[PDB]
């Protein structure tokens, strides 16, 4: 029937207010949004070509460091920034192709569906070995805005990643099975991520690059050992807040 | 969501989760 | 006796005085419930549509074999102009939903021999045998004109040339015709009786049917003991079918097909 | 005493949507108090409900929200849209957005038509909703004889019509290699039953905003990733 | 005794019914369709000769696919088709011998024996390496219908297959045990589906293949990383309707 | 604190009928609704029981569902069926396509049979089921020497003949590679007590169909694959 | 049809399970 | 085989066992019920013909 | 004989062993 | 002695040790 879009919103109808039909709802949630995001998507990778016992240092190669920034959102080294920062634009790899793969780190999945201004969330991490040699490595969780600790071994042969009081773990021999997963609590000193983009600086003398919070992560992982590993996260007790507009397609 | 497990977990829920606090 | 059995249907009704009862398919009847999957309030209790619609199916005669068969498309046999309001109503929806009263007659004496297996079969394959063609809209649903041959399907049929056949070894529209007794059925023993009753629900593989596309029933008459008669019986015998769709319900109201 | 096990068959498998948690690494952590916040929804449905806009072409080819009618009674739609929540025509719509990372939907479609000519002008459009199994309705004649509402303009700037959910399946799918009974269910068209009227001194155009979003009844299930594309 | 088939059934009787005899019925209920079909029966087979951190690509090598489409009934590619659609025939592998192997993939057991017109049930999919070497694969499923999204990475050194937040499985190394097994719920768009035989076509200009039904699957296995596994179905509440002929056996 | 575990010599094993199951990963989804369905089943005895046709061999061997009876009492049996549900003569009746699939069978099976001749034909079968030990009955006074009915036409049709479960132990093997005590059980043989009789004007040739099933007390047990074939 | 097992599931019988419901 | 490259022994719905991978311990264990036809088994002799 | 667990068998025991019945 | 363990033995106490008896 008549209605007058411009208050803003109007009634959401089936077919019995225009013609002679029922309703013909069934019970459904597999829409609700911790349900929905309660699932690990491929999220980030990481690559090391130095062993466990040795002193961690800030690499890249072809795109790939051996460290990576908790968050969905695009992260890459920043003009020339020593670890992995919050990006603000997806970049492709090959500087001819114009195809990916990015050279940015993010949820696909969730840069391409967050119709949401701001989300809270525990985040379930995932780490797999790219192939079947026996694993052997070290990982460092650190608290999101804690300090990276990227010192010297105190101690001679042993991974400088594990001398830390801080989360992590260490996986290695046959009787393993190449990964590690774990759940880390929201440590951002934010109330809530922004999911998308954030309209302001994070210092006080504004010079920082706008668009980007501060602290906007669930902190970073430093890895060691040999290998080249994938990324998953899941969104654990996800919980969303205004809902925005979703990254268009292009028209078929 | 994505909650089907019978048995409770074996880890506390202030540990298995972010514990969830009011500041009012 | 008790065999003599009359059936009403809108203006029209059956009759028979050699029935052995009426069979029901899986033991269910279409009660015309309307389908849970639509939104739209559908057409339902057309009595103009609920009654038996007549038609002739084929000629018996002595060289017809044990399985040699005539098929009937549902509701398709029925979509032609010969539907009568039935038809119309259903060449206008997009959906419909219904069952089958059937009786199939055919008499001869008590000096002719043979008998016929009438049954209906759903998912029962109707497309034309006789070519390596794929079927088509109006090659799919049609009753079968002539008798069909049996040994082209116990293996089924690909619709592939003949060269390629011999590399096929089965097809899933193949019909185990030693079976076909597990479809609900009734037998026509010219000894015994003159006619059949069967009545089968709806079943599909969804709530109600987008018959342009498919024909989720068929009925089906195969020869099981071969006409007999010796010189000076009536050598004409021939097999008729009275059709009626059971409570048929419709949605999704639309311009006509053509 | 140690317990006797049987390791399956999938020992060290990585189930990315196993039902169960795994090891909490930093608990007795307080996440940071949001109590304040506002805004916040917890059903993606609610999304799928919000009318957004669909991309209709403009002479030149280019995407507009709205659709052009003027002093005339064309003897074709002015606008016809596939019912699928595949439509090109939708793809940018939140509705849209949100289906692309379901696999199935079900219930009702509000189609919301939005008069911005001026004041002064009047006019009457037939809205239609033709299911399949006939193909598109080629006249008034026969869009007439399927579902469909009559909008006549005037004080309410807005027309909201539904599609009924019509389906030989309780679920459909939201999208498909190929069309099928599964997939693709109809079109709607809007027909111009009189010619908008107006007097001196009004442009003859005049645009009326085309938008989407579930029904009432309207739900989607099964998460999924939809194919992949690279934004521009 | 006497009776009359034409009624289109007769008596079950025992030998009490004509002779000095007594029932000799004992208990028993392995001839329930749940139980019967609630055990693993080997219905396809799976190749990849590409790594898991690689972009999926959809191979054909000696009539076997890196991807599968769930499903009791014949599959294969059809008329080029990208991935493998339901057949509606079985043919040989080879060309000369006239002997299986057949090059379509279906379920034997099933198909030799399926007394039904459609059936309903959850799917157990067990997927096993066909040799001792060290797993390292990646499998996305893909639900009855959804779309199959063969993409590119959207990061380097990635499973593509991965990439995804449809359900996918990850397993690797010497810890593991070569197989992976799982359970799917029903999710094709039909209320049953059709064991054999569907008459009808799928679009509304009936130009599909006469013979198989819209969307009557399980959804698919996508799978990278190198070998050759061989897959397994379990019918779980399995549920049966409308009772029909089995496949023909030639006359001993 | 963590279990101590035995890993048993079993570990990684994938038992294809291991009464448990396994992991799920796409749970807390809705089977599409199938309650408006009809025509379902939960027992495959059920099928065993549906009279199928029995393939007798034709005066140029090829398969029909029916025997010949004329005016004449043979010293020989018209039809011969050995009781196993292995016989080449049930190979393709519903029971034995289903028996295929299991080991063991017991109880009752019913041999149907059906006069389709004319309505002015008479006549007399005796049906005879001679259990093993002294081999095939070689004649009419050998067969009634066994368990037997006479069939005498007339108004009702059918004659629904039972084989009696004779057998020295409780279940009896579906196939067998030679024949043995358990696998075999005799034979059902039907002879012409007197001759087929009937007025001028009729065929010499009746044609009796022929069919078999499991009886109200037959079972199966123990699912099994049997001898894979090409189909052809 | 196979269920021998004395404990109860360990996922829900949601989750382990396809969810069957009546559309009437 | 029905399909190539599988093991035909696996291409059934009789009971069977699949084990392979360094995760494994070589070995396969398993229980099955009396299955023959006969009340008991003759533990030696068996005075006759089959 | 030879039954020394404490805990209940985790199958049925109608499938860790053969059901016994009497004909009679 | 050395008996640290709060769940039962999972294997009977006949079978996880040798049964004491006296013989008057």
């Amino acid at each position: 029937g008549v209605d007058n879009a411009e208050k803003g919103k109007v009634s959401d109808d089936n077919a019995s207010t225009d013609f002679v039909a029922e309703p013909v709802k069934l019970p459904e949630n597999q829409t609700r949004v911790s349900f929905f995001y309660d699932r690990s998507t491929l999220s980030s990778v990481l690559q090391s070509t130095s062993d466990v016992s040795s002193k961690f240092t800030p690499s890249t190669a072809k795109n790939l460091q051996n460290s990576i920034l908790l968050t969905p959102l695009p992260s890459d080294i920043v003009n020339n920034s020593v670890l992995p920062e919050q990006e603000r634009w997806i970049s492709f790899a090959s500087p001819t192709t114009q195809k990916p793969p990015y050279k940015t780190k993010q949820d696909w999945n969730f840069i391409m569906f967050s119709p949401f201004t701001y989300y809270k969330c525990d985040l379930e991490v995932t780490l797999s070995k790219n192939d079947r040699e026996t694993i052997s490595s070290v990982v460092r969780y650190v608290p999101c805005g804690a300090p990276s600790d990227l010192s010297d071994q105190t101690m001679p042969q042993t991974p400088s990643l594990a001398d830390t009081r801080d989360p992590h773990m260490w996986v290695v021999g046959q009787g393993t099975t190449n990964q590690i997963s774990f759940v880390i609590p929201y440590t951002s000193p934010l109330s809530v991520l922004p999911s998308v983009w954030f309209n302001g600086f994070s210092n006080f003398d504004n010079s920082s690059r706008f668009g980007v919070a501060p602290n906007a992560d669930f902190g970073r992982l430093l890895l060691q050992g040999q290998g080249t590993f994938s990324v998953h996260y899941r969104y654990k007790k996800m919980r969303v807040f205004c809902p925005r507009p979703t990254v268009f397609i292009p028209w078929p | 969501g994505n909650e089907g497990v019978i048995i409770n977990n074996y880890y506390s829920n202030q540990y298995q989760n972010s514990i969830d606090l009011s500041a009012n | 006796s008790d065999r003599v059995s009359s059936d009403t249907a809108g203006n029209t009704a059956t009759n028979t005085q050699s029935t052995v009862g009426r069979l029901f398919g899986f033991g269910q009847r279409h009660k015309g419930k309307h389908p849970a999957s639509c939104a739209d309030t559908a057409t339902d209790k057309v009595l103009a549509a609920e009654r038996y619609y007549t038609i002739k199916l084929a000629s018996w005669t002595k060289t017809q074999e044990s399985f040699d068969h005539i098929r009937v498309p549902l509701p398709h046999a029925l979509a032609g102009e010969n539907g009568g309001v039935f038809s119309s109503t259903l060449r206008r929806h997009y959906l419909c939903k219904c069952g089958w009263r059937i009786q199939v007659q055919c008499n001869a004496s008590q000096f002719h021999a043979g008998s016929l297996l009438v049954f209906m079969a759903p998912e029962f394959d109707t497309s034309n045998h006789s070519t390596e063609v794929e079927p088509r809209a109006d090659t799919a649903f049609k009753v079968d004109a002539n008798w069909q041959k049996h040994a082209q399907i116990l293996t089924g049929h690909a619709y592939v040339n003949t060269t390629t056949k011999v590399n096929v070894p089965l097809a899933l529209n193949h019909q185990n015709f030693w079976q076909w007794t597990t479809y609900p059925h009734q037998i026509l023993n010219l000894r015994t009786n003159t006619t059949c009753d069967l009545e089968v629900p709806y079943v599909n593989v969804c709530p109600t049917s987008s018959w342009t596309q498919h024909a989720n029933w068929t009925l089906v008459i195969a020869v099981l003991t071969p006409l007999q008669y010796s010189q000076g019986s009536a050598t004409t015998i021939e097999i008729t079918a009275s059709i009626q769709p059971v409570k048929p319900v419709f949605n999704g109201l639309r311009h006509t097909v053509v | 005493s140690p317990f006797p096990v049987t390791v399956r068959e999938h020992a060290g498998t990585f189930f990315s949507t196993t039902p169960d948690t795994t090891v909490p690494v930093y608990g007795n952590t307080i996440s940071t108090p949001f109590d304040y916040m506002c805004g916040e929804f917890t059903d993606l449905l609610s999304l799928c409900k919000i009318p957004t806009f669909l991309g209709n072409l403009d002479s030149n080819k280019k995407r507009i929200p709205y659709f052009s009618a003027t002093n005339s009674t064309p003897a074709t739609p002015l606008v016809t849209y596939q019912v699928t929540l595949s439509c090109s025509c939708m793809a940018n719509s939140m509705l849209a957005a949100v289906a692309r990372n379901f696999n199935q939907y079900r219930g009702s479609l509000n189609y919301l038509f939005v008069f911005t000519g001026s004041a002064m002008t009047k006019g009457k459009f037939l809205i239609s909703y033709t299911p399949p199994g006939a193909g598109e309705p080629k006249t008034l004649d026969q869009a007439m004889q399927a579902t469909y509402a009559i909008w006549d303009l005037g004080l309410n700037s807005s027309y909201n019509f539904t599609v009924p959910f019509i389906s030989p399946t309780h679920y459909r799918q939201t999208s498909y290699n190929t069309p099928t009974i599964t997939s693709v269910d109809g079109w709607l068209t809007v027909w111009q039953l009189t010619p908008l009227t107006y007097p001196l001194g009004v442009p003859n155009d005049s645009h009326i905003l085309t938008l989407v979003s579930g029904g009432d009844d309207f739900t989607l299930r099964m998460p999924v990733t939809f194919t992949k594309y690279v934004p521009q």
